[PDB]
RNA sequence: GCCCAUUCGGGUCUUGUAAUUGGAAUGAGUACAAUGUAAAUACCUUAACGAGGAACAAUUGGAGGGCAAGUCUGGUGCCAGC
């Protein structure tokens, strides 16, 4: 009889998390990229100006659709993240739900912060231990459990 | 502890065709292919059945074997059953091939292929012994090149050492693998990329496998045994992927 | 009037060393650290392998 | 292993040695003036 | 803020409210009556331990300062804003840990 | 096609034993043919450096089964003697390891050195 | 004889080790209980703060 | 002056596992010589994050970001091959505070252990060159990171034994 | 502890047996009375549910195991 | 016997208690002397002294317990609270 308790993944410490080194990879999603965009700062130099690293963004397939999916109010954003700064996963799951896809997706790696605002999306990833949020605030981002925000 | 003599019981484990050796300290052990000969220098088990024959296993060294540490952590199912046929990208010399094909036994066969060549010259002294292997001596990036002596596999397994590890199965297993078909891949993060960590190279390296179509189920670490590897188990889909 | 205090506690670096050493110990277990590896020869795994267990974190 | 302490199983094996004797001796008295 | 400006005020005890409670080191018991001196008004005091309640005992020059619960208590009653922090020119603290002494 | 194909020619040959140097004076190398084997069928070997010029060539040709089966840089040098006073050793020894070990302040150069090796085969 | 009377040894030590690493594990388990219901009560006056200071804005 | 700032937050679980393992990774006194060394890594990043921001080629980027990798490498946290501004953006704590006396003796060998390099070269013993240096927190340049030595009066090098030596050889040699 | 000293914290041993009860010894303090009482109670309480039974008997009971 | 995780689970002598115990290195000090300085102190030097509880005695808070032939309040015995 298979039990299967996933191991805590060896590049963690207690929460540390010593596997996020400084040229990051982050999970850009959908109203994060709706609040950045209605509070004016930028994506890329927002994020440098915030973490004062190089940040590569990702965003994956269930949030590309989500962000198709919201139809023409958000064109603007679609136009954003289309950036060709950008990289983009690949997801293999059945349903485009970003909030289940982002979590897993971090919950098996260890190694991507995530870039989020909605309420549920903030509190599931900071219930799971050792992986930084950021979201937006003020004019600028802000950081949640960064080891080394300064 | 476990010094030559000893009596151990032979129990069997989850994945058919390995064995758990439980003696007042635990072992993993194969069925051995060929009895009489160890090939790296092993220790072997030697059980008497009943005409009195007598039948000989092999313990499987984690520390000097890539899988066997993926299967002491626990992996939730392997491919490489009693009767599958298994591809071997990178396989070294004999001292994990004979695992692999002594797990996979008389019937089914293990295509070991191998670019160097001093251990090609010990992985073809070695495949003469036992018949169910093919060593092939050719580079793993040009499976176009031995694609006249191998057909259809039932699963591949790498271990080879060059930074386009996804590029190399890709091709290997479009080549050669069939649908719905295993894929167990062992990254080696200081090998492949030696400035960014272990956590971010392997998630860049299974969302390379995500893009060459292998949906991948298991991600293992086998930390107490190596460092910072990882086993990385996928099916192959080609058709509903999701 | 003080309650007992602590010789380890004098010192603040080697209460920085005390903590440090019993939280290396500490995650033999909540992990499996690497800790050099084969010493001997390989006198088995010597604690304990059980079948129905498998530490692999999965795909969704 | 030396063949003269190779024994037929496990149970004489343990009980061929001098440590693991001394140990139960020890413990399992102990344990007896525990019980009364 | 909660006197004017000041952070704490010097104020003259009346009577220690509550010796004849007869459960030890409870909230009823830990009061006393304070004159503050600064408007001439009443106001009930927490001294903390009634072991080192017994320093001060009548016009004893008390020094205040707020209280500020950190949570919520079993049987600790509201209303009492002010706790003693300083006796006669001394901390009750320093008293309570024996190291100084109260003058007189 | 000689039986020592990957022969360093000579800036590389001398940044690879001024880094043998620096690890013999950190305490991080071993210095002959059976110990040599020894820690690298033990496994700790970041690089082994064999001379290819030993009167007989074999005693340590037989180092190539042993480092690319277990996948460790291997590199053969010009010179014994080079090498032996690379080591810091009266004898010329002829064929030298460096350890594995995070705690040593070589490892810029030991990673450069392995990099330029890897390339090289 | 010999054999018997080593596994009549080896059971009587085997099964008292376990007896009382069951009592000290379930000992343990008392002041976890414990620590759970200090951290409870702590959160259920938090949250009804909490909620009341939600309505106080009316 | 004032170095060391305080963080963000300082009561937070992974800044207190972070200052754990940092601590009695390289052998630190308290979270002050975390702070200074943290701060002055984020004073020199903020300030070449400005000279990324601003274009290539302006005689203010070529020569600032010139003179700040010469500064980084002259310190040594930087490798001789990413001589380029942005690995400078992505430099980090362990490889900046590494290059501290108490490290860098430890992995030049002679000590045997971070804190037993620490007490020693409190206790006077490691001079680089010439210099007795008495004090851990030095961030030794790359050119003098092979002029460590025990100093030549002081009873590790060759100078006299110490009082403890001398005393018991004389109240046992009695 | 938030406001006691170890002094007021202190350890209170027990006294002993009087010597000149000695034949009867080992005085029994509070819980080792419990100990007993609740023991006690749970005896008393299981003889009474199998006197309520048997009050309550009911003489034409019958399976296929009261043969012998 | 240890440690970790809402619980049953996981992992480990490579884990704790013992002056059993050994010598080495020191500056706080103390001090000849020189140094500095208008003169003198301090630092920088430095002979001779200067460590085991290194008692040559680091504090300030905070979270929990547990103990009586003891005390007190309440009640639906042997309990609940302070
Ligand atoms: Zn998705």
């Amino acid at each position: 009889l298979t039990r299967n308790i996933p191991q805590v993944s060896s590049a963690l410490f207690f929460q540390y998390n010593q596997a996020i080194k400084p040229p990051y990879q982050v999970l850009i999603d959908t109203n994060f990229i709706n609040f950045s965009i209605q509070k004016k700062v930028d994506i890329v130099r927002g994020m440098m100006d915030c973490l004062l690293a190089k940040c590569n963004p990702l965003i994956t397939d269930c949030v590309m659709a989500e962000l198709e999916k919201l139809g023409p109010k958000y064109r603007i954003a679609l136009k954003l993240a289309r950036d060709p700064r950008i990289k983009r996963l690949s997801c293999s799951h059945k349903g485009t739900y970003a909030n289940d896809c982002l979590v897993h997706r971090v919950l098996q790696h260890k190694c991507y912060i995530v870039a989020t605002n909605d309420a549920g999306l903030k509190q599931r990833i900071r219930k799971i231990p050792g992986i930084p949020l950021m979201s937006v605030g003020g004019h600028a981002y802000v950081i949640e459990k960064l080891p080394d925000v300064f | 502890g476990a010094r030559g003599g000893a009596k151990v019981v032979i129990e069997p484990h989850r994945h058919a065709g390995v064995y758990i050796a439980r003696g007042k300290e635990d072992l993993l052990v194969t069925k051995n292919m060929a009895p009489g000969e160890s090939v790296y220098g092993e220790k072997r088990i030697s059980v008497e059945e009943p005409p009195p024959t007598k039948v000989e296993y092999r313990v499987w060294n984690p520390f000097r074997s890539k899988l066997a540490a993926g299967i002491m952590g626990g992996l939730d199912e392997l491919f490489i059953a009693p009767g599958k046929k298994v591809l071997y990208l990178g396989a070294a010399s004999g001292t994990s091939v004979s695992h692999v094909s002594d797990v996979v036994g008389p019937e089914g066969v293990v295509y070991a292929v191998e670019f160097s060549h001093r251990p090609g010259r010990e992985l073809i002294s070695m495949a003469k012994k036992r018949p169910n292997i093919i060593p092939i001596i050719e580079d793993a990036r040009h499976p176009q090149k031995y694609r006249m002596l191998i057909g259809m596999v039932d699963c591949v397994f790498a271990d080879v050492a060059q930074p386009d590890q996804a590029r190399i199965i890709a091709l290997n297993s479009h080549m050669f693998l069939k649908d719905q078909g295993g894929v167990v891949i062992s990254i080696k993060a200081n090998c492949i990329d030696s400035t960014v960590d272990a956590e971010t190279v392997f998630a860049r390296e299974v969302q390379k496998l995500r893009e060459e179509r292998i949906k991948p189920l298991e991600q293992l670490t086998l930390e107490p045994y190596e460092r910072d590897h990882c086993i990385v188990v996928g099916r192959y889909m080609r058709s509903g992927l999701k | 009037l003080t309650p007992k205090r602590n010789k380890d506690n004098r010192n603040s670096r080697v209460k920085k060393r005390k903590k440090y050493q019993k939280a290396q110990k500490k995650l033999k277990s909540v992990r499996a650290v690497y800790s050099g590896g084969q010493s001997g020869v390989y006198e088995g795994e010597k604690t304990g392998i059980k079948k129905g267990l498998t530490r692999s974190v999965k795909f969704k | 292993m030396n063949r003269k302490e190779r024994k037929s199983t496990i149970l004489e094996t343990l009980m061929g040695d001098e440590a693991s004797n001394k140990y139960f001796k020890r413990k399992y008295n102990e344990i007896q003036e525990k019980s009364t | 803020s909660p006197f004017g400006g000041s952070s704490h005020a010097k104020g003259i005890v009346l009577e220690k409210l509550g010796i004849e409670s007869k459960q030890p080191n409870s909230a009823i018991r830990k009061c006393v009556r304070v004159q503050l001196i600064k408007n001439g008004k009443k106001v009930t005091a927490f001294v903390p331990n009634d072991g080192c309640l017994n320093f001060v005992d009548e016009n004893d020059e008390v020094l205040l300062a707020g209280f500020g619960r950190k949570g919520k208590a079993k049987g600790d009653i509201p209303g009492v804003r002010f706790k003693v922090v300083k006796v006669s020119g001394v901390s009750l603290l320093a008293l309570w840990k024996e190291k100084k002494e109260k003058p007189r | 096609n000689p039986k020592a194909f990957p022969l360093a020619d000579a800036a590389l040959t001398q940044q690879i034993l001024d880094v043998v140097q620096q690890a013999a004076n950190l305490r991080q190398l071993k210095k002959g043919a059976n110990e040599a084997t020894k820690t690298l069928n033990r496994g700790i070997s970041e690089f082994i450096i064999m001379a290819a010029d030993c009167e007989p060539i074999e005693i340590l040709l037989h180092l190539p089964l042993l480092c690319e089966d277990k996948n460790v840089p291997y590199v053969f040098v010009p010179s014994r003697v080079a090498l032996g006073r690379a080591c810091g050793v009266s004898r010329p020894v002829i064929a030298a390891s460096i350890t594995t070990n995070d705690a040593s302040a070589i490892k810029t150069q030991i990673y450069a050195v392995k990099d330029k090796i890897e390339t090289l085969l | 004889k010999k054999a018997r009377s080593f596994i009549q040894k080896v059971l009587t030590i085997s099964k008292a080790k376990d007896s009382k690493r069951k009592e000290q594990k379930a000992s343990q388990r008392k002041e976890r209980l414990k620590k759970l219901a200090k951290m409870e009560e702590e959160k259920s006056q938090r949250d009804k703060e909490k909620k009341k200071e939600y309505f106080a804005q009316n | 002056s004032k170095t060391y700032s305080t963080p963000k937050r300082p009561y937070e679980s992974s800044r207190l596992d972070a200052e754990l393992k940092l601590a009695g990774e390289f052998g630190l006194k308290n979270k002050k010589e975390i702070y200074r060394i943290s701060f002055q890594l984020s004073k020199i990043r903020r300030a070449a994050r400005d000279l990324l921001t601003r274009d290539e080629k302006d005689p203010k980027r070529l020569f600032e970001g010139n003179a700040l990798i010469r500064r980084l490498v002259r310190v040594g946290v930087l490798s001789e091959d990413k001589k380029k501004l942005d690995y400078v953006l992505a430099l980090k704590v362990e490889d900046f505070l590494e290059r501290r006396l108490q490290t860098q003796v430890y992995k030049l060998g002679l000590a045997k252990s971070v804190h037993h390099a620490r007490v020693l070269i409190t206790q006077r013993h490691i001079a680089v060159g010439k210099q007795i240096v008495n004090i851990p927190s030095f961030m030794v340049r790359l050119d003098s990171e092979k002029h460590i030595d025990f100093a030549p009066t002081s009873p590790f090098g060759g100078a006299r034994p110490g009082r403890v030596a001398r005393r018991n050889a004389a109240r046992k040699a009695e | 502890a938030k406001l006691v000293h170890d002094v007021q914290k202190k350890q209170h041993r027990e006294r002993s047996q009087l010597t000149s009860r000695s034949r009867y010894g080992f005085l029994e303090k509070h819980k080792d009375y419990v100990k007993r009482a609740q023991d006690f109670h749970r005896k008393q309480s299981t003889l009474k549910v199998l006197r309520e039974k048997a009050k309550e008997r009911n003489p034409d009971e019958y399976y296929h195991a009261m043969h012998s």
